[PDB]
């Protein structure tokens, strides 16, 4: 905040929602509670400048958890491979993938 | 699956109804038959000129009213909380405020028609 | 009359939920095996897919962290029958 | 209302002039004076209470 | 006193609707506090389990929590069964 | 004689009766005699899939009792 | 067979909508020292079919000044909503069981006004615009409480699912617990359908026919079903909402017979009210509701939220 | 096919979004918005946000309803516009429908894309997660927390509507 | 034979029309008030299938009942032109059958037919609420006896 | 027992009109199933019924002939098929058939 | 360019008023067929109403010039076609006055008697169609069955339902048929049990009250100056009635009350007409 | 990023193009003003359902409640644009050019 009163008078107005790893109704965890738990206690009171370099290899692991960016890239590459030999007809899926 | 199947079936049946309605009955159009109806005589000529209705003020307030009916809709699930003391206070706030907004809307003319 | 009946319905809901939680450990005990089995079949088959690839290490964790994550459903039902994935994702949401 | 006739007779077997005071004739002239600020639905109501039939007014 | 009672009577005559709304609306705010079941209502909501009562590891010195979901020790809700 | 009103609502009474009759019987017929399952929550939907998988015939409304297990 | 169910929920309703017209003519007539239609077949039972063929073979008038595309969408939009808003109704077992049934009830009920809206605009006339805008004025006052009464009554049901309404009403009728709300809901359901004291939008004596002035043959015939299928469905909504009958788990016949009879009794009262009272004025209608109805809704909704907590009688969510 | 049904529902959201953003006659734009709003309900309904879909549906019908009343009240012309009549809106119309056509083709054809962000077209079904909700709906239970966790949000929101009626009367007072 | 199916479809169409014709709300003078008595519970026109719908866009038979004058004759023909097809006009009462009492005046058109193609003529001054009750039913017989498709199948 | 009285009264209606076939004829063609007394039958075949205990106006009525002067007068009938001599009695112009 | 107004108020724009012009007729069901009301209204409230009449101008007063006095009688019969006997009563009295001839005592009594059931007819028409135009259709039909009965008395004495042409100068055409008066007594017994039935339907109904109370209110002097008569005077408080002030025929020898209103609005006249019903029953 | 997030984001893009690129109707502009709320509402609802952000599930309606407030006061600006200028087209309001 610019003029921090939430800390001063000691009453929470918006901190409860600011993150997805905070306490949720009936303990419904977020999708990436494990990552946001680790990321938050990684760069806490260490410094915003002293955060983007050291709490990095843990941060993108979280940013991947939200968006599955390179994970979906993996599926696209695999599915792209399927199209390029199924038409060529070298391989057939095992019955596990049919029934 | 079922929901859009139900939706598709209904629009289809309606389309056929208007289709046989608008095609079958052996039309005969002669211009004055298609002329606008004006209670027996000719129209003065407009019907797209701005029809200045007098409930404009009550119109927008209805929009504000609906914006807060959406707010007070989660009450059936809100009652199943562990903090009814807080939930009851905040719930009664909305209705008190909604009445208060109407009360100002009422007392300072407002609801009354414009003449 | 409503106030008595509603409390009775509450009594049933705990009774309903108690049967749910008692049965829950078995349901969790089945789910992990199915997802592990599903992940395996994709990865065992992934060796055949990624044999002729110039550079694709089989079974690489997309995340740097070695802790297991909740597996992403997209790769769970990735190459399964198109009907199966369709029911898997939009099943409940379409069920009626 | 006060239906009245003004009969002028020349003395022959037929009338010479017959003016017909229609109670609705004077009434209907007052439609504008009544319906001042009232809405159209009121005008429908004002017509009904006036009890006008147009045979008498159009003569 | 007389003015206040007359104003109520003048209201009740001129308008019966808002006074009825104001009255029953006014009550809806007050008796929730005076009700002796409101503390029971939160207990009922707390009793209903939506998530699993996840077990916890034993290390001794824990008499309160039971070792079996039939043992006498633990939170019991026979109050709600009769209620 | 007000009886003549009744024939009008009489066929109407049957007319509204058909839908509720149809849905109940169609649900009873398709879902193996048993009343159609309700899935208002993921737990019910998760439960329904388990029944379908263990049914073998890929049909939720095929319940196998203790004779299935040993 | 789900498709067979869909027609079994559409065609039987459609004949029910058809015979409401004959029933209303006879009910209105017999409340008038008249006899009602009794020559078209026996007891006038063939009258709806007689009007059915005439309208669909009637010359469907296309007005030149009308915008044609919007002209045809309105009858389609009116009828399509009327049928599809029957599908979540819990006739013993609802055809479409959804956790948010009443919200879907309001959504297409709110979507319904765009029929009279677009048709009123597309007709391109004075009486067309007068009817359409007073239709706004009639319906603008209308959703604000319709949601509140729905919220207040359902707040002790447990959720927005229509199926669980029967479980709540298993012991006593909902009207015993919220009769002040039921009268107010009933007036609004009498009002949302533009019926009896609130029929300004049509206004035969004052708007000739309102929005329906330039609507003939099937385009008219479609407008009649949307109005009348909404009458039956709204009364059926009220019947489940307030007079939920007993439901045997093994014989859905019992609920179906009881539920249908409740809808018939309520729909007759719609004709009962239609015969008796005069017609309001659209300013008084708005003044009646936002000056007298709406204030009572807020306090009554205030009462119906405080009541479950104070009595420890909150309903189960699941 | 219904497998990319969300791909479809997303599109007609924007064709309707384009149609009314081409600035046709005000009520015609009202139709152009509601079709997008109606299909827009479908996309979020597909993802699980049943309550969110119904509320964006419900109040925007109410929102668009009051818009129509004002359009014909003091915002309509004696010669109304159509999407075809005026060439300016016609040019705006045709530009919108080829803008999506050329792009969704490009996104679907390459499935990698670069514009603004990187997009794997693949399938929106993919990112759904293997999760169980138990006997409670997250989309509805989280909103129910507004009255137990968001007291500040309730106060600020509720207050704002109150001036919302104040301003709606303050500026309309007409001296 | 195609004649049989044409005749069967012939009977189906007209029976719908003759049992559902809607007289407009078009009253003029003395001849209109007693026509209300036809709609009154005594004779109950509605029992015979008719309904008194306004809005000539949704009406079949036009009950020209009363003195047809000069100042309104444009209004009537505009109204008649607005009525969809089929449309019938029953000239009701002696005033609309040629001028009635005021046949020789200066602002009355002598006969409703000079403006509109006038169907079956019911006389009376006024015709009794029953006298044209037959007039309406006699038109129902005229609707019964039409050929339409029979001509079309033989055109 | 008034319920079963009106029930059996309706049963005497169906039996009175020559059985079920006659009942269906008068219902489909005459639109009314009340029985009366044959006060006379004209040369053209129109039966004349009459019932003093009746609301004034329904106390006298005619069942029209099935044949009159060649034209088929099954379901299509009119009011002019009343011969004059019976027109007086039918229209309450006299109480003498 | 131009500097902004130094008081910071721009010159008021020229009027852009676009009030609707609507012709309520001559086909509207409430227009009663021949009423061409061109009214200037903004939105849904009227500002000025120009009542174009003439859609029913039969040259009655012109044609009477060419007919003998006896032949001119049916003109008045057709004039106000809901108060037939009262219409001929006006014309007959004028001709008798000019002829200096009085009708026989029996004639004057049935002229008053039939002139009063004529008041029953018109007031039935006025109140019922009022409710019909307002939107209450049911009260329309219930009386119209009863006023159908009164048309029977019309025809039993004259020959035609509406246009009796019965009240002639010098007395009525011919005596009443035997048993006519008894039939009058039977109906008059039943009628008061229906007039209150109408009052039960509307008089205390809140919807009818709001649609009719304090609406279309006309004061005393303006109503008197406007040439008003009948209910327009008695409704606003002016205690005037020709049957009492200047009694024609034998109206003096009949006791009756004249209902006078106080508010003068639409509602007060509705009671004035309904009360005129019952007062007419005393005259009968 | 999937195509659903894509096509929604692109939707707000031409909503801007509709918004600021103007025309001869202020109503149609404010139509696009509440229109671009659709994209942001639908966009926002997609993430927090996807991320199982239970708390942030109230942020859409809170966003959407404030949404029509702009429209609410926007319509009231229109009416006295009409009250004083009769019409709505955005060229007659230029007296403040000076
Ligand atoms: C958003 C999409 C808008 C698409 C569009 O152009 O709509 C025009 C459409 C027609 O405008 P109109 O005011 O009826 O004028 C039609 C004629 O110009 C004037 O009337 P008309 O009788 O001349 O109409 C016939 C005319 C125009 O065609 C039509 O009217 C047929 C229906 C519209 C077809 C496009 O036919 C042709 O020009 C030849 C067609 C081959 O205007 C709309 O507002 C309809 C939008 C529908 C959107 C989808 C709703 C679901
Ligand atoms: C000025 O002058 C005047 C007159 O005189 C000239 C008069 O006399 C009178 C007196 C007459 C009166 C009757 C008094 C009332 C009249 C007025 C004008 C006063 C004003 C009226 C009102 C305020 C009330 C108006 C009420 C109305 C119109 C009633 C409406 C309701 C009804 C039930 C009646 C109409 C019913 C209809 C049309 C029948 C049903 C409709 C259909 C379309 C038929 C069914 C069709 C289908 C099912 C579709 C086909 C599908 C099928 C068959 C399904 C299978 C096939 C598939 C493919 C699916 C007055 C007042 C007057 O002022
Ligand atoms: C559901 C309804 C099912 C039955 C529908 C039957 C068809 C009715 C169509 C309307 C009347 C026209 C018709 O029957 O044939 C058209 C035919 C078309 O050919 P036509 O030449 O007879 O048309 C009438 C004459 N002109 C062309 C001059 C207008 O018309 C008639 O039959 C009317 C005579
Ligand atoms: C889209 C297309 C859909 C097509 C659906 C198929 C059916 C459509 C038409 C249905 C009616 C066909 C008409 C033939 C029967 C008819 O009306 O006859 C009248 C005609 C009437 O002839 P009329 O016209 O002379 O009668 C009036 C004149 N008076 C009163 C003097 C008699 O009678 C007969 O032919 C005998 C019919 C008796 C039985 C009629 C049906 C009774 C049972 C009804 C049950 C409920 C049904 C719902
Ligand atoms: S025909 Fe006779 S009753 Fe009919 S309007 Fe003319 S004068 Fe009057």
């Amino acid at each position: 905040p610019f003029f921090d009163v939430q800390k001063r008078l000691g009453l929470d107005l918006d901190r409860w929602m600011t993150i997805q790893s905070a306490e949720q109704p009936h303990k419904i965890p977020g999708r990436c509670h494990a990552f946001e738990k680790e990321w938050i206690e990684c760069a806490h009171g260490i410094g915003g400048i002293r955060a983007e370099k050291e709490c990095k290899i843990e941060f993108d692991d979280f940013v991947e958890c939200l968006l599955r960016q390179k994970t979906m890239k993996r599926l696209s590459a695999i599915k792209r491979q399927r199209d390029k030999l199924i038409k060529e007809g070298k391989y057939t899926p095992p019955p596990h993938h049919l029934g | 699956m079922n929901i859009m199947l139900t939706l598709l079936t209904n629009v289809t049946l309606a389309s056929l109804l208007v289709l046989i309605a608008f095609w079958l009955p052996q039309l005969n159009a002669y211009s004055e038959k298609t002329s606008p109806y004006e209670c027996g005589f000719d129209p003065m000529g407009s019907a797209r000129l701005p029809f200045s209705m007098k409930f404009f003020l009550v119109a927008i307030t209805f929009l504000l009213f609906d914006l807060e009916i959406a707010l007070l809709l989660p009450l059936p699930w809100a009652s199943q909380t562990n903090n009814l003391k807080t939930m009851l206070t905040m719930a009664l706030f909305l209705l008190i405020l909604l009445a208060a907004s109407l009360a100002y809307e009422w007392t300072q003319k407002g609801l009354e028609w414009a003449e | 009359s409503m106030m008595k009946w509603n409390r009775e319905r509450r009594r049933l809901q705990i009774e309903d939920f108690e049967a749910r939680i008692a049965l829950m450990p078995l349901f969790q005990a089945e789910k992990d095996r199915r997802v592990l089995q599903m992940l395996r079949e994709n990865l065992e088959e992934e060796a055949i897919i990624m044999k002729d690839v110039p550079d694709w290490k089989v079974g690489e964790s997309v995340f740097h962290t070695t802790r297991w994550v909740t597996p992403m459903m997209g790769e769970l039902y990735g190459l399964r029958t198109n009907e199966e994935i369709l029911s898997a994702t939009y099943g409940f949401i379409w069920y009626t | 209302g006060e239906f009245g006739v003004y009969l002028v007779s020349d003395g022959s077997s037929r009338p010479y002039r017959c003016k017909i005071k229609a109670p609705g004739f004077a009434h209907l002239a007052g439609l504008d004076k009544m319906s001042k600020g009232h809405m159209l639905a009121d005008v429908v109501a004002i017509i009904g209470t006036q009890d006008i039939v147009f045979g008498e007014v159009d003569r | 006193a007389g003015r206040i009672a007359s104003f109520l009577k003048n209201a009740w005559a001129k308008e019966p609707v808002l006074v009825a709304s104001f009255a029953i609306g006014g009550l809806a705010i007050i008796l929730p506090s005076l009700s002796p079941y409101t503390n029971y209502a939160i207990r009922i909501n707390r009793a209903t389990p939506y998530n699993y009562p996840v077990p916890l590891r034993d290390d001794g010195n824990m008499p309160d929590v039971p070792s079996h979901p039939q043992d006498p020790q633990g939170p019991s809700l026979e109050w709600l069964k009769n209620l | 004689m007000w009886f003549e009103i009744l024939p009008g609502i009489a066929v109407m009474a049957a007319c509204l009766f058909i839908p509720g009759m149809a849905t109940a019987h169609i649900h009873k017929f398709t879902n193996g005699g048993k009343e159609k399952r309700v899935a208002h929550f993921s737990y019910q939907w998760n439960l329904m899939e388990r029944d379908r998988c263990i049914s073998g015939v890929n049909r939720y409304h095929v319940t196998k009792g203790l004779e299935n297990i040993d | 067979m789900f498709m067979i169910n869909i027609l079994s929920l559409i065609i039987p309703i459609l004949l029910a909508v058809a015979f409401l017209t004959l029933v209303e003519r006879k009910v209105l007539g017999y409340m008038q020292l008249r006899k009602g239609p009794n020559v078209v077949g026996p007891y006038g039972l063939l009258q709806p079919i007689a009007d059915a063929l005439k309208l669909v073979t009637k010359e469907p008038l296309r007005p030149g000044t009308s915008s044609i595309s919007m002209f045809i969408i309105a009858p389609i939009l009116g009828l399509s909503l009327a049928l599809t808003m029957w599908v979540p109704l819990p006739m013993p077992y609802p055809l479409i069981n959804m956790n948010l049934g009443v919200l879907f009830m309001l959504a297409m009920s709110s979507l319904a006004v765009y029929s009279i809206l677009w048709s009123g605009w597309a007709s391109n006339s004075k009486y067309a615009l007068i009817g359409a805008l007073r239709a706004v004025a009639q319906t603008i006052s209308y959703e604000v409480t319709l949601a509140i009464i729905l919220l207040s009554v359902l707040l002790m049901n447990g959720s927005y699912t229509l199926s669980t309404l029967i479980t709540t009403q298993e012991h006593i009728w909902m009207i015993f617990t919220s009769w002040p709300l039921a009268m107010m809901w009933f007036i609004s359901t009498l009002a949302e359908t533009n019926r009896a004291p609130f029929d300004l939008t049509e206004g035969e004596s004052e708007l000739v026919s309102g929005f329906n002035v330039e609507y003939a043959a099937g385009p008219f015939a479609m407008f009649f079903m949307a109005e009348y299928a909404n009458i039956i469905m709204m009364n059926a909504f009220t019947a489940i909402l307030f007079l939920g009958a007993s439901h045997d788990p093994h014989t859905p016949e019992l609920y179906t017979i009881n539920f249908v009879l409740k809808t018939l009794a309520l729909t007759i009262t719609f004709l009962w009210i239609r015969a008796s009272y005069p017609r309001f004025r659209y300013d008084q209608l708005m003044h009646l509701l936002w000056k007298s109805f709406l204030p009572l809704t807020l306090a009554l909704c205030m009462w119906h939220i405080s009541l479950p907590i104070m009595t420890a009688s909150i309903p189960p969510q699941s | 096919m219904t497998m990319y049904i969300a791909f479809i529902l997303s599109t007609i959201f924007v064709i309707g979004f384009v149609g009314f953003s081409s600035k046709p006659s005000p009520i015609y734009g009202g139709l152009g918005l509601i079709v997008s709003g109606g299909v827009g309900c479908g996309i979020v309904l597909n993802f699980g946000g049943s309550f969110l879909g119904l509320m964006v549906f419900l109040i925007y019908l109410g929102g668009m309803l009051v818009v129509f009343g004002y359009t014909t009240a003091m915002a309509t012309e004696m010669y109304p516009e159509v999407w075809v009549s005026n060439k300016t809106v016609f040019g705006a119309f045709v530009s919108g429908l080829m803008m999506e056509f050329c792009m969704v083709y490009y996104a679907l054809k390459e499935e990698e894309v670069e514009i603004i962000f990187k997009f794997n077209g693949l399938g929106d079904w993919v990112i759904y997660d293997t999760g169980d909700s138990g006997f409670f709906s997250e989309e509805a239970m989280g909103i129910a927390a507004l009255y137990s966790y968001g007291t500040w949000l309730v106060i600020v929101t509720g207050w704002s509507l109150l001036i919302g009626v104040v301003v709606i009367m303050e500026i309309t007072r007409g001296n | 034979r195609g004649e049989y199916v044409v005749a069967k479809l012939d009977d189906l169409v007209n029976w719908a029309r003759r049992s559902s014709l809607w007289p407009m709300t078009f009253g003029l003078a003395c001849c209109a008030v007693e026509m209300m008595h036809m709609a009154a519970p005594r004779y109950d026109m509605d029992r015979f299938g008719v309904v008194f719908r306004a809005s000539p866009r949704q009406s079949d038979v036009m009950i020209v009942a009363g003195t047809l004058t000069n100042k309104m004759a444009p209004a009537l023909r505009k109204v008649y032109d607005q009525m969809p097809e089929p449309r019938y006009v029953v000239s009701m009462g002696s005033c609309a059958n040629g001028g009635g009492y005021y046949h020789y005046s200066y602002s009355v058109v002598r006969g409703c037919d000079r403006i509109v193609p006038v169907d079956i003529y019911v006389p009376g001054c006024p015709p009794t609420a029953e006298a044209l009750l037959y007039g309406i039913l006699q038109l129902q017989r005229k609707i019964k006896r039409e050929k339409r498709l029979r001509i079309w199948y033989r055109r | 027992m008034e319920l079963v009285q009106v029930l059996r009264r309706g049963l005497q209606q169906v039996s009175g009109h020559g059985g079920l076939r006659g009942y269906l004829r008068v219902l489909f063609r005459a639109n009314d199933v009340r029985v009366g007394t044959l006060v006379g039958e004209d040369k053209y075949g129109n039966k004349y019924y009459e019932d003093n205990k009746q609301f004034f106006g329904r106390h006298r009525w005619v069942i029209y002939t099935t044949e009159m002067n060649g034209r088929d007068t099954f379901w299509d009938v009119d009011g002019s098929m009343v011969p004059p001599e019976w027109h007086r009695w039918l229209h309450c112009m006299t109480d003498d058939p | 360019w131009k500097p902004p107004p130094w008081n910071d108020v721009d010159p008021p724009k020229d009027t852009l008023v676009s009030n609707l012009t609507l012709n309520f007729g001559p086909q509207h069901p409430a227009a009663h067929g021949v009423l061409r009301l061109v009214m200037e209204l903004s939105g849904e409230m009227v500002r000025k109403c120009d009542p174009h009449i003439g859609l029913l101008h039969r040259g009655t007063e012109k044609l009477i010039e060419y007919k003998t006095y006896l032949q001119a009688l049916p003109y008045f019969d057709r004039l106000d076609y809901v108060s037939m006997m009262c219409n001929e009563q006006a014309y007959s009295l004028a001709v008798e006055k000019l002829l200096n001839i009085q009708p026989p005592p029996r004639a004057q009594w049935i002229r008053v008697l039939f002139g009063e059931i004529t008041r029953l007819l018109n007031h039935i028409m006025a109140v019922t169609t009022h409710a019909l135009d307002i939107g209450a259709m049911t009260p329309f039909f219930w009386m119209f069955e009863e006023r159908e009965k009164m048309f029977e008395f019309y025809e039993r004495v004259s020959g035609a339902r509406m246009h009796a042409a019965y009240i002639r100068p010098g007395g009525v055409h011919q005596d009443l048929p035997l048993g006519l008066l008894d039939d009058i007594y039977e109906f008059s017994k039943n009628f008061s049990f229906r007039i209150d039935e109408l009052e039960e339907m509307l008089t205390n109904n809140r919807i009818w009250r709001n649609r009719t109370v304090d609406i279309g209110v006309v004061t005393a002097e303006d109503a008197l100056n406007y040439g008003f008569s009948g209910v327009m005077l008695r409704g606003s408080g002016i205690q005037w009635d020709l049957r009492k002030t200047q009694p024609y025929d034998v109206y003096d020898q009949v006791e009756f009350d004249v209902p006078i209103g106080s508010r003068g609005d639409c509602y007060d006249r509705y009671l004035c007409r309904v009360e005129e019903m019952r007062q007419s029953l005393r005259i009968i | 990023m999937p195509l659903v997030y894509m096509n929604i984001i692109m939707a707000f893009a031409i909503a801007l193009a509709g918004l600021l690129m103007y025309r001869s109707h202020l109503m149609s502009s404010l139509l696009c003003l509440e229109g671009m709320m659709l994209s942001l509402f639908i966009m926002s609802t997609l993430i927090i359902l996807n991320t199982h952000f239970t708390l942030a599930n109230m942020m859409p309606i809170i966003l959407l409640v404030f949404a029509a407030c702009e429209a609410a006061l926007g319509l009231s600006l229109l009416v006295m644009v009409s009250n004083t200028y009769g019409t709505d087209y955005v060229q007659n309001l230029n007296l403040l050019q000076c």
